[PDB]
RNA sequence: GGGG
DNA sequence: TATAATGGGAGTCTGATGCAGG
DNA sequence: CCTGCATCAGAGCCCAAAA
């Protein structure tokens, strides 16, 4: 029973990537994205 | 009028000074009025003595002194300054290498001072430090929930002064010790103390299987030094077990009277519980090179003896108020002081290494920045340092006596469960069972009982009278909870003849459990019923008749009473309302005997026996934190002879020295045409006419003119493109004139700011060219009036840079403050309440001709629906009305003390005497019984109210003794078909007033990232339409209404701009577009390296950014 | 801490 | 830019699930 | 195989919210 159980959990991740078209190495970042500035603002408040 | 007092209880002692919990705590910490050599080691003194001497070189502490405040209290409040004293410390530098000694007095910054009434001034605002309840340090033994026959001993020190310890006994049979959540066998630690198998066997052994289970041979196979190294490898993996390093870690954790502090209460509780005596506040010592045990073996000894069932060993209840102590102002501040001192020491030790080991004095060696920040951090930002509640004098008095279980070193909201919130039996006489917040905080925040005082160790004590034989002495003993449980305590109302207990059977308590006992068995007796309840609860007359859930609301709401210009004391008092005004410090009294020389609106000058002509200035119309007017009025006349302690001026919400939270009105209890529905209240227009329930309120407006990179903001009367109609009430400089009526939109202070690179768009350029007016360099930034606010300008303060005494925060040229006042008449939507918890909003104001009235023509003031009484079970208001009826006609006020009060028969005697004036006047004035009074009497005998077969006077008096009268409807003239309860009730106007709460928005300010409307009235915010509101719209299936809420009325930018344009053009609003907060969501998932793609039915990508984000 |  | 200096300081309670262990 | 056992992610709404 345990052998079949673990091969399933593993097989679900494998099948996930297979159907989707995602490469597993994409879970590793080379370029890190930077969110646009107006969404992390630097603003002058009332007091300057 | 006459004041008739009921009750047989003679209170042997008065209430203690009510703010003493604040004043005495801080005075003890600072000891400023004590000469340095005579200071005891406590508070500030103890902190210095603990941190010094500082080793390498040695810096040693001599003494400290506190200066006088640079500015007085009034001045500090004005200038947004902290009221504080300069602190200096004398230090002597010693060189451990040389012999050199340089001594100097270094400046450590300022410390805030407490005022006379127990509050603080921090940056101009008055503040209160709330006491914190917590678990007392000591040694406790609780049952282990898992194994029903085993126990855990926990050694808990003062907060942040050491680790929590658990001594669980594991299934394998060996006694385990838990430190920083890590476990090991306790035997190992015992060997480090120098213990041998013999000591543990001979001391304990008596418990056959338990003492042998602690014994482990491998641990004994090593002298005390090897066992210390072995344990260290368990606690700090990867750190090399150097012998000096291991000693340092274990010493600092266990034996160091600097890193480990049991309480002073911890020492007493430990010494008393384990029957040992502690040499200090640490669990062990470093003596003659090795470690010597103090606590650990006695704690292990008590645990084994308890598991075996040895007499004299019990588990401890951790919510008992003997094992729970209060941390007062001095202690809280001193903890933060101790942290700040230790940080400064880091700077000292690090500076004793760098820059030359010689040319350093104490003045250069000390940087006070860490100390100043810690104290400033505590007062300006701790969650026990609160904005003072000074709505009325009782508000602040109650605030100072509150006890919080929350804050830094106590429960969290998410971290708190039932045992702590319960009312413990030991709360009797110490913590009020009534006054607590309703809602999430129930039981965590409480109020000090009236007769309770906190002792030197921090346990709350309550007074009891000694009873010897059957005779009650006058000697009063203040007891802790632990000591109270030893004796048998009789109730305060037990009958007395003289000083003798007069009952054969008395009502008493043994350990909180109620018991009937003979006078031979009586050891102590309650001082008073007053000692069981808080100050607010003690202000509720006939409290013995009110359900507790409602009594709570009565207490809490007196805090919210707004000071009224006509304020009066209640006609039925409890006798405490005199003391509260006096301890609050709101009013004003004469220092010595004397004669009043002068009486003014602004001042009172008194000539005493001493000959000195003391002048008392009066505080007139000062604005409290909540904007109610604190103002003092003169009560004496020129030449009046005064004795010591006689009243000179009345404070706010006080009348001739009695607390006045409201007005006394004539009330009828009866439904009125659905204007009474579900607690709403109907009031007579006569109340506004005579200015009852009118209160003065002041709101503060402020504006700064500052330097910018584009040029100076200037406060000027010259404002671009505004007519002279708009500027009329402004003085020469651009400030509104004192004594002007300002309404919403009006300019208070004119100001111009230099225009940004938005330097007018070409669209504006051509328009400006047409009119031949140059586009001005500056734009109109004037301070105006918010929607719904306004009043009369009563004061202006202007503060510039380059004026004596003032320097603003960097960049700020000038600050202008305008104080605007308003007189508030009672109106529909303002909220009223009495002291028993009946509370409601004014729904109708009838003209006097519609109000129900007495036969003699007098209209009633308030109509309360009777449907509020029966489910609420607050009957004190009913008895309050009846005694109030008698007092209306006899011209008297009463003192009916709690639980020793006016009882029903005594009130009946008083009610009969009133009827003579209500009726006998009429019989003599030449009027007989009315036709309509007979019709009601007919209906009354069918009800069993009056006895059939008596004259109308006999029957009307029968109704009047039941507190009911005949009432005529002013609309019809016909009687109410039944007799109605009518009398005088004390009702307060609370702080929740519609003028403050009404708000609406068409469009307005938006948030930076989300582009959704802001929150709150002050920002002109939109209402939050939340998750549950969306569900409401969804269940109705109103999709287009819902979609509007999600797009055009919030963050859909193209849509909301377009929708507004449509309404002003008369077109219908357009179908909405993509909401901007979804685009934010998409981009935030991209920042997480996730590709979010909107697709059409053909599975092709759809671009919701309309080309803007793609190259 | 405060309102429902 | 040049005596020599060589390993740190510090803080509740619930239910569900995926894990090394008699 | 099964069971202790930890690590994690949950813990009502709206308004004042006095910085
Ligand atoms: N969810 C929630 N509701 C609250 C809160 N505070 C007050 N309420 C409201 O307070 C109301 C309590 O109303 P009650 O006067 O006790 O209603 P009742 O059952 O008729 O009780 P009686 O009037 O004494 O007969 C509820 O309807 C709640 O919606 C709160 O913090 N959370």
């Amino acid at each position: 029973r345990a052998r079949r159980a673990k091969a399933r959990k593993r097989l679900e991740v494998v099948r996930a990537f297979l159907d989707s078209g995602n490469r597993p190495e994409w879970m590793i970042l080379e370029a890190v994205p930077v969110l646009p500035p107006d969404l992390r603002p630097m603003v002058q408040v009332d007091g300057g | 009028m006459e004041i008739k007092r009921f009750g047989r209880i003679r209170e042997v002692i008065p209430l203690p000074p009510l703010t003493e919990i604040q004043v005495e705590s801080y005075r003890r910490a600072l000891q400023a009025d004590v000469p340095p050599e005579k200071r005891e080691n406590v508070g500030i003194q103890a902190a210095f003595r603990e941190t010094f001497p500082i080793e390498e070189l040695v810096l040693d502490f001599l003494e400290y002194r506190l200066g006088e405040p640079p500015f007085p209290q009034d001045e500090c409040r004005e200038k947004d300054l902290t009221y504080q004293a300069p602190l200096y410390a004398r230090l002597q530098l010693i060189h451990k290498d040389t012999g050199l000694i340089k001594e100097d007095e270094v400046f450590l910054g300022h410390i805030p001072l407490m005022t006379e009434d127990g509050s603080f001034i921090i940056n101009g605002a008055d503040r209160v430090i709330v006491s914190q309840i917590h678990r007392s340090p000591g040694v406790y033994f609780t049952p282990d929930p898992a194994r029903p026959g085993r126990y855990i001993a926990s050694i808990i020190p003062l907060p942040k002064r050491g680790p929590w310890i658990d001594l669980e006994v594991e299934p394998n049979g060996v006694v385990s010790m838990k430190v920083n959540k890590r476990k090991f066998p306790l035997v190992l630690l015992l060997r480090v103390l120098g213990y041998d198998q013999e000591t543990l066997a001979r001391e304990l052994g008596a418990y056959g299987e338990l003492v042998q289970g602690l014994m482990d041979e491998s641990v004994f196979a090593m002298r005390p030094e090897e066992a210390l190294i072995r344990l260290f490898t368990l606690l700090r993996p990867g750190d090399p077990p150097k012998r000096d390093k291991a000693v340092a870690y274990v010493y600092g954790l266990i034996a160091d009277p600097r890193r480990y502090d049991l309480g002073e209460a911890g020492r007493y509780k430990a010494e008393e519980k384990l029957g040992i005596r502690l040499s200090g506040r640490t669990l062990a010592r470093f003596e003659d090179g090795e470690f010597k045990d103090e606590v650990f073996l006695p704690t292990l000894r008590y645990l084994f003896a308890l598991t075996a069932g040895v007499p004299g060993h019990e588990v401890d209840d951790i919510d008992h108020l003997g094992n729970r102590r209060i941390r007062t102002v001095g202690e809280l501040m001193t903890d933060q002081f101790r942290v700040g001192l230790a940080r400064l020491a880091r700077g000292v030790r690090e500076r004793m290494l760098m820059g030359s080991e010689d040319s350093l004095t104490p003045a250069k060696l000390v940087n006070s920045r860490p100390l100043e920040a810690a104290i400033r951090e505590f007062f300006s930002r701790s969650q026990l340092s609160q904005f003072k509640d000074e709505t009325n004098p009782l508000s602040s008095l109650r605030h100072k006596r509150r006890i919080s279980a929350l804050g830094p070193g106590g429960l969290t909201r998410e971290r708190a469960g039932f045992d702590v919130r319960d009312v413990h039996r030991t709360h009797y006489g110490r913590i009020c069972p009534v006054e607590t917040p309703e809602g999430a905080n129930i039981g965590l925040i409480t109020s000090l009982a009236a007769y309770a005082r906190v002792d030197e160790l921090g346990f709350i004590r309550t007074p009891y009278r000694r009873v010897v034989g059957g005779v009650v002495t006058d000697e009063v003993v203040y007891m802790t909870a632990t000591e109270e449980d030893r004796y048998t305590i009789a109730q305060a109302n037990t009958p007395l003849e003289g000083n003798r207990i007069a009952a054969e059977r008395v009502v008493a308590r043994r350990k909180g459990e109620p018991v009937i006992v003979s006078p031979e068995e009586v050891e102590f007796m309650d001082v008073s019923p007053k000692q069981v309840f808080s100050v607010n609860t003690n202000l509720i007359p006939f409290l013995e008749h009110d359900d507790a859930n409602r009594a709570l609301m009565g207490s809490n709401m007196q805090t919210q009473a707004v000071p009224l210009i006509r304020a009066q004391a209640p006609v039925v008092m409890t006798g405490l309302e005199e003391r509260v005004v006096r301890d609050s410090l709101a009013a004003l009294y004469a220092e010595e005997d004397g004669e009043v020389a002068k009486v003014d609106g602004n001042r009172i000058v008194v000539r005493y026996e001493d000959g000195r002509l003391v002048e008392y200035p009066l505080r007139r119309f000062y604005r409290s934190n909540q904007g109610t007017a604190l103002d003092q009025r003169p009560r004496v006349v020129v030449g009046q002879r005064v004795r010591k302690g006689d009243l000179l001026a009345d404070g706010p919400a006080s009348e001739n020295g009695f607390l006045a939270l409201g007005q006394n009105v004539l009330v009828a209890i009866m439904p009125f045409d659905g204007y009474n529905f579900e607690d709403a209240i109907v009031i007579s227009e006569e109340l506004l006419k005579r200015d009852f329930y009118t209160s003065i309120h002041i709101e503060r407006y402020e504006i700064e003119a500052r330097d910018t990179k584009l040029g100076p903001e200037r406060i000027t009367r010259d404002i671009p493109h505004l007519s002279e109609a708009a500027l009329r009430d402004l003085d020469e400089e651009g400030v509104v004139r004192i004594g002007a009526e300002v309404k919403p939109g009006d300019i208070l202070v004119g100001r111009t700011s230099f225009k940004g690179e938005s330097e007018p768009t070409p669209e504006e350029r051509l328009l400006r060219s047409i009119f031949g007016e140059k586009a001005r360099d500056v734009k109109d930034t004037s301070l105006r009036v918010p929607p719904g606010e306004g009043g009369i300008v009563v004061r202006t303060v202007r503060l510039r840079r380059g004026d004596p005494g003032v320097e603003l925060k960097p960049g700020v040229r000038e600050v202008v403050r305008v104080y605007v006042a308003q007189k508030r008449k009672l109106q529909v939507g303002d909220k009223l309440a009495n002291r028993h918890g009946n509370k409601g909003v004014v729904a109708k104001i009838l003209p006097v001709e519609d109000m129900p009235h007495l036969p003699d023509g007098t209209p009633v003031d308030v109509i309360l629906n009777p449907l509020g009484v029966p489910s609420r079970m607050n009957l004190g208001q009913i008895l309050e009305t009846h005694l109030g009826l008698a007092g209306y006609f006899l011209g008297q006020r009463y003192i009916s003390p709690i639980f020793d009060g006016a009882k029903e028969p005594e009130i009946k005697e008083l009610l009969a005497q009133a009827f003579e004036v209500y009726f006998g006047k009429r019989k003599g004035e030449g009027f007989g019984v009315d036709k309509r009074e007979v019709e009601v009497l007919r209906r009354a005998e069918k009800l069993g109210l009056v006895t059939p077969g008596k004259t109308p006077e006999e029957q009307l008096k029968e109704l009047f003794l039941q507190g009911k009268v005949v009432l005529y409807d002013g609309r019809t003239g016909e009687p109410i078909e039944g007799p109605i309860v009518v009398g005088q009730m004390f009702i307060m106007k609370l702080y929740h007033m519609v003028e403050d709460k009404m708000h609406a928005r068409s469009t307005g300010p938006y948030s930076l990232i989300t582009q959704q409307p802001l929150g709150g009235k002050a920002q002109f915010g939109g209402q939050r339409f939340g998750e549950m509101e969306v569900w409401a719209l969804e269940a109705y299936g109103a999709a287009h209404t819902l979609q509007e809420m999600l797009t055009l009325k919030s963050d859909d930018i193209e849509g909301r701009n377009a929708a507004y344009e449509a309404i002003i053009k008369g077109e219908d609003v357009p179908e909405p577009s993509v909401p901007e907060s979804f685009r934010v969501l998409v981009k935030e998932l991209q920042a997480l390296a996730l590709d979010v793609q909107t697709l059409d039915e053909k599975d092709n990508p759809v671009d919701i950014f309309e080309g803007l984000a793609s190259k």
